């Protein structure tokens, strides 16, 4: 993606403030819990009939973890975003079968999350920015898709 | 909301559908794989080869649920009650799919009726699909 | 459908928003129109720059309309009825637009309500948006 | 647009066959009546009171012929619609003010009138080639907004 010097700046001070695991597992936890539908992808992920039950799975944490690591890796490279993600493309389309209409809402919840942790740092240009990259990220993961 | 004159003009095309509604719901769904491929996601059970059985049945239920809403246009969702449970709690499919289909049945619809698809009943249609999409994703959360 | 608990969430998170709406609508109007730039189109007679009064002055107009929709959260058309007609009939803006405002408000919220935003919330507050948004659009054709 | 040569074939055959000119002015109209707020930009143009009213309309077939001879036009130039569109696009930004969305809203009008058109001929493999022109289309047409 085409970011700003200014937008560039203002992504990569933040994301050196986040702790993946901890941001990674309140992001999924919140998609569970506002789109419950997206719980069609983890049945076998334990108990998520509540926002407790969702928000204290392990489980949940630790996909989080692992979907948000995934996710720093693209920061690193803005530039390439469809070159970076797409063997987890193929993966997604292929064997996971996910509706890429997934990797949108989960960038909203992440820019909400962002936004919850952070407070006024989170200033509307921030998001802005932040907006850009989720919207990359979500295109560079359905790029794959047949 | 459709107007009564939308009821009208939806029982007016339904009714010319007739009995070719499975086909036509089979041809919907064919237009749908193919031009938004990301629909497939949700029928990776399925032999989607161009006129499989599974296309061909499935087409079927689809048209005689849409006959059901038709029949019952004055009272959606208590007609469509048990599809709109399924679809929120079983199939979980996301609502965005829901437009790319009416936009097909809406293609395939033109494409068999020449005379009937005016402007005003390509407006009713349109909107009738909303409502259907509508009532279908209306117990989600 | 507002279940009674979305309805005391939504009710106890705008308690809290309290006096500073206002604020919050202008700060949501601004989030919108840098993430979103297309929605700009609508207020070309605006000045859009950050502090502008004009968006002040329409993020309180806005803030004002969401508290008297929590305020009537059970009639929620009929409240809503001038602002529906005028949504529909003279500003005519298109119903993608809801969705971008709705999800820059909540993170408005998010930004400034820290333990109030807790999961729950959040999802009672994306459903209210979402009915509050549903009625803005329901005469547009 | 990446299509396939089979794809720019079968949309530049059925292409040979239309009357701009009508389907132009067929198109608008639809756009009008199916969804009425996009009728916001044409109050210059008199009386879309109905159906009857806005399909009549001189002006309405005259914005339509204009509209769809650029369309067309792009239609010659598949593989650079961006460079093609970029001076429209930052016209119907900066003085049209038109939300992007009307574009897309246009482009499954258009697939609609051709199918009513065309019939049986407008198979799923033709209407699969003609998406993704109109959305390249109005990708191309959204490009330039800030
Ligand atoms: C930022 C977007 C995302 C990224 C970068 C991402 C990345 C990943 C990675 C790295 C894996 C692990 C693959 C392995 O080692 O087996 C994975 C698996 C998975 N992802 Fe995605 N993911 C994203 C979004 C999503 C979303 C939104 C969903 C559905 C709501 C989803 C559903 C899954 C599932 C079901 C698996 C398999 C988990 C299991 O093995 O049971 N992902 N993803
Ligand atoms: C007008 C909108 C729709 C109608 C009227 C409709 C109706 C139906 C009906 C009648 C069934 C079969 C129920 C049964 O056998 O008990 C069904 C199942 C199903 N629908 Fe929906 N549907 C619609 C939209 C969608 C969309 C947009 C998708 C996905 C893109 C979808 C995916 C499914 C799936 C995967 C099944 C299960 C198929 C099987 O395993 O047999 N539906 N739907
Ligand atoms: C929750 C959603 C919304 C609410 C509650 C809302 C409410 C209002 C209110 C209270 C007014 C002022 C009416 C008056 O002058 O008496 C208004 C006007 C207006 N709204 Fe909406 N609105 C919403 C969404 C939108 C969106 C998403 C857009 C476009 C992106 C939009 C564009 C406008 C415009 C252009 C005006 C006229 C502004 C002026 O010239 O003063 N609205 N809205
Ligand atoms: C395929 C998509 C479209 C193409 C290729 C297109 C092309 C054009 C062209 C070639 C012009 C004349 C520019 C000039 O004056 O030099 C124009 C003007 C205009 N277009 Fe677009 N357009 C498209 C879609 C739309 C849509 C969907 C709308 C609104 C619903 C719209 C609204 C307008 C308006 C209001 C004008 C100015 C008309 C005038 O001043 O008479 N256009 N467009």
């Amino acid at each position: 993606v085409h970011l700003t010097p200014e937008e560039k700046s203002a992504v990569t001070a933040l994301w050196g403030k986040v702790n993946v695991d901890e941001v990674g597992g309140e992001a999924l936890g919140r998609l569970l819990v506002v789109y419950p539908w997206t719980q069609r992808f983890f049945e076998s992920f334990g108990d998520l009939s509540t926002p407790d039950a969702v928000m204290g799975n392990p489980k949940v944490k630790a996909h989080g973890k692992k979907v948000l690591g995934a996710f720093s890796d693209g920061l690193a490279h803005l530039d390439n975003l469809k070159g970076t993600f797409a063997t987890l493309s193929e993966l997604h389309c292929d064997k996971l079968h996910v509706d890429p209409e997934n990797f949108r809402l989960l960038g909203n919840v992440l820019v909400c999350v962002l936004a919850h942790h952070f407070g006024k740092e989170f200033t509307p240009p921030v998001q802005a920015a932040y907006q850009k990259v989720v919207a990359g990220v979500a295109n560079a993961l359905a790029h794959k898709y047949h | 909301v459709l107007s009564p004159a939308d009821k009208t003009n939806v029982k007016a095309a339904w009714g010319k559908v007739g009995a070719h509604a499975g086909e036509y719901g089979a041809e919907a769904l064919e237009r749908m794989f193919l031009s938004f491929p990301t629909t497939k996601t949700y029928f990776p059970h399925f032999d989607l080869s161009h006129g499989s059985a599974q296309v061909k049945g499935h087409g079927k239920k689809v048209a005689d649920a849409l006959t059901n809403a038709v029949a019952h246009v004055d009272d959606m969702p208590n007609a469509l009650s048990a599809l709109s449970d399924l679809h929120a709690h079983k199939l979980r499919v996301d609502p965005v799919n829901f437009k790319l289909l009416s936009h097909c049945l809406l293609v395939t619809l033109a494409a068999h009726l020449p005379a009937e698809f005016t402007p005003a009943v390509h407006a009713s249609l349109d909107k009738f699909l909303a409502s259907v999409s509508t009532v279908l994703t209306s117990k989600y959360r």
